[PDB]
This record gives structure tokens, C-alpha cells and sequence, in this order.
């Protein structure tokens, strides 16, 4: 049903992104995200998941939430948009896995109404980690990835949705390039769409430079100049195709 | 999960632990959203982290690769592992410097030995 071909996403910019990437300017933040998502959409929509005519599936922004200032929290409590990092304050960044969980927990209400939710931040996660996401799946009862399917958090005492992921544009005290940032998000949304990492050894899906380089689902971000960098491997295609063919009817909407 | 490689001399000092342990033991999976994994390894020559956690035995990682979980192998070859100490445990991730001691080139092991510098402090 090439009608429901768009995964609408809730894009969230925390206060660090606003200040550090948007330089405290709303329009700058907004334009950076819209343009990034449009370039990610360009890759998706032109991808034929079956090497045939099964294309035109993409991502579009349903809403942008820009948190201009840090979230105020009563002592003892945490929030993904709070001034301090967690669990170790002294550091510039949160523990990456812990931040995604916190974001999922706090955005629950809003994430429940969209195909995907994505957090954009600006913090130097350890060992050069740029982002992460919950992997999607065609399994009728899949919790992570595309389409909200409530997961009950025992400690949270409420329903949270794992239709999320996050991108940071900061790394080793420096701002990454747009070309690199676009590929980080493509890759994280990629897990959301059901893809796993492109494997080596098999390397049909992880070509060497002299062949066009790695495809977007390779785990090492590195550059973005080689041709394959902006394309999904055959491994990701198979994987994503099943997920889409199963979940599109459940939460995808009409384009534009 | 996406990582940006960088310098190994920088990674060396940034990590709490740096060992050349083996995975002769095995891997154990746990419950949760997606899950956690815990590898049992026999340490050998520690190059860093004598203070923090002198001699490690259990290395923890996320079970899901998309969440930066680490993928090793049972009763196989040796690995040059790095990781961090948190709440009395060692956690390693896909973004952490990790390499099969086999693949480790003569050039690299030479730079590894340049631990004498201990730069860090
Ligand atoms: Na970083
Ligand atoms: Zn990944």
C-alpha cells in the first residue's frame, strides 16, 4: 500500500544542542535539523528495499521540540534535559545508554503518538560514541524501533516506548561535520527500521575503500566521502524490507 | 551504535582497564528491555588499571549491538581489551578499543609497549 509510506518522527533538541549547535538561536537549530532530516529522507526514499520498485519509503518530521533551557529537577531526580550529566556529573556527557533510556522514559507520552522519536544532543560521549538506537523488527510484538508498542518499565511504573534513538554532534571536543552528522542519524534510524550492523568477514556488505567503502550500517562512522557511505547494504535491505513490509500498515502515514 | 575511531594512545589513557585477557570461559545473557551480556575471562597481563580494579574476571557489555553491545567469542583466541570501571565492574562497548591479539601487528604491539611512558600521568 504505497500510501502509508512515511514514518513521521518527533525530533527533539535538548538544551545543549540549542546552545552549542544552534548557538542559542531558534532558527539556526530548527534549520539545522530540518536540513539534516531532509538529507536522511533523501537516502531512504530513493532506496529500493528489494532492488526493484519497493521504494519511496521515508522519514518526515511531524514536530520539532527545542528545549531552550535545561530542565529544572528537584534534588534526587533526573531528566534527559537537565543541566548536569548522569551518572557522573564531572563528565561532559551522560552515559550514552543511560541517556537514551531516560529520554525514552520522559518522552513516553509523546513518543506513543509517533512512528519514531529522536533526540539530538551535543555532548562528548566516551570513546567517540556518536549515537545509538533500539533495533526495529517485523515481529508482531516488537518493542523497539518503528511503531510505538508499549513496554512496561518495572522501575518506571509506567508504559514507555522504545521507538527511539539519539545523535550527538559533538566528539572529542569538536563539532562533527554535517556530512558525518547526517550519516550518524541515517544509521541510528536504520536500526529503528530493523537493520543490524553490516558484518565483516562476509564483507559483501562491508566493502573496502577500493570498492566504495562501507555502507551506512557499518558501526565505524569514519568519513562520508566514499560512494557506499550514503547507501544501505544488501544486508540492511533484506533486514529493513521485512520490517517495513510488516510495520508500515501499523504506523506509517502518507508523505508530505 | 556508531563510533568514531581515534588514537589508541589516547584510548589507552582514557580507559580504566587495558588487559590482554582470554575468553576461554564463556558468555552469559541476562533479562531486561533487550538484555545484558557478561563474559567470563581469564586475565593475563594487565597494562593498566592495577589501582582501580586490580585483576578483572568479569567483563560486562550490552547484549544488543545497536545499543553498543560488544561481540567477542568463547574459548577462542586472545584479545587486547579496554573498558571502564563502574560500581565494582568492568564494562566494554563496541566503541572501546578492542582487537584480536592475533591481528595486532608488530607495529601496534610496539606502540602498546610504549606503555612504559604511561603518559596518562
Ligand atoms: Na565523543
Ligand atoms: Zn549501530
Amino acid at each position: 500500500d504505497p500510501m502509508k509510506n512515511t514514518c513521521k518522527l518527533l525530533v527533539v533538541a535538548d538544551h545543549r544542542f540549542y546552545r552549542y549547535m544552534g548557538r542559542g538561536e531558534e532558527s539556526t537549530t530548527t534549520n539545522y535539523l530540518i536540513e539534516l532530516i531532509d538529507r536522511v529522507d533523501d537516502i531512504y526514499r530513493n532506496t529500493a528495499w528489494d532492488n526493484a520498485g519497493f521504494k519511496g519509503y521515508g522519514i518526515q518530521i511531524e514536530q520539532i521540540r527545542i528545549l531552550k533551557s535545561p530542565q529544572e529537577v528537584k534534588p534526587g531526580e533526573k531528566h534527559y534535559n537537565m543541566a548536569k550529566s548522569y551518572p557522573n556529573e564531572e563528565k561532559d556527557a551522560w552515559d550514552v545508554k543511560m541517556l537514551l533510556e531516560q529520554f525514552s522514559f520522559d518522552i513516553a507520552e509523546e513518543a506513543s503518538k509517533v512512528c519514531l522519536a529522536h533526540l539530538f544532543t551535543y555532548q562528548d560521549f566516551d570513546m567517540g560514541t556518536l549515537g545509538l538506537a533500539y533495533v526495529g523488527s517485523p515481529r508482531a510484538n516488537s518493542h523497539g524501533g518503528v511503531c510505538p508498542k508499549a513496554y512496561y518499565s518495572p522501575v518506571g511504573k509506567k508504559n514507555i516506548y522504545l521507538n527511539s534513538g539519539l545523535t550527538s554532534t559533538k566528539n572529542y571536543g569538536k563539532t562533527i561535520l554535517t556530512k558525518e552528522a547526517d550519516l550518524v542519524t541515517t544509521h541510528e534510524l536504520g536500526h529503528n527500521f530493523g537493520a543490524e550492523h553490516d558484518p565483516d568477514g562476509l564483507a559483501e556488505c562491508a566493502p573496502n575503500e577500493d570498492q566504495g567503502g562501507k555502507y551506512v550500517m557499518y558501526p565505524i562512522a569514519v568519513s562520508g566521502d566514499h560512494e557506499n557511505n550514503k547507501m544501505f547494504s544488501q544486508c540492511s535491505k533484506q533486514s529493513i524490507y521485512k520490517t517495513i513490509e510488516s510495520k508500515a500498515q501499523e504506523c506509517f502515514q502518507e508523505r508530505s | 551504535c556508531t563510533c568514531s575511531p581515534s588514537h589508541p594512545q589516547d584510548a589507552f589513557c582514557n580507559s580504566d582497564i587495558v588487559i590482554r585477557a582470554k575468553v576461554v570461559g564463556k558468555k552469559l545473557v541476562k533479562e531486561g528491555p533487550f538484555g545484558t551480556l557478561v563474559y567470563t575471562i581469564k586475565q593475563m597481563k594487565m597494562y593498566r588499571g592495577f589501582t582501580k580494579m586490580p585483576h578483572v574476571q568479569y567483563i560486562h557489555t550490552e547484549a544488543s549491538e545497536s545499543l553498543c553491545g560488544l561481540k567477542l567469542e568463547v574459548n577462542k583466541y586472545q584479545y587486547l581489551l579496554t573498558g571502564r570501571v563502574y560500581d565494582g565492574k568492568m564494562y566494554t562497548g563496541l566503541c572501546n578499543f578492542v582487537e584480536r591479539w592475533d591481528q595486532l601487528t608488530l607495529s601496534q604491539r610496539k606502540g602498546l609497549n610504549y606503555r612504559y611512558h604511561l603518559g596518562c600521568n
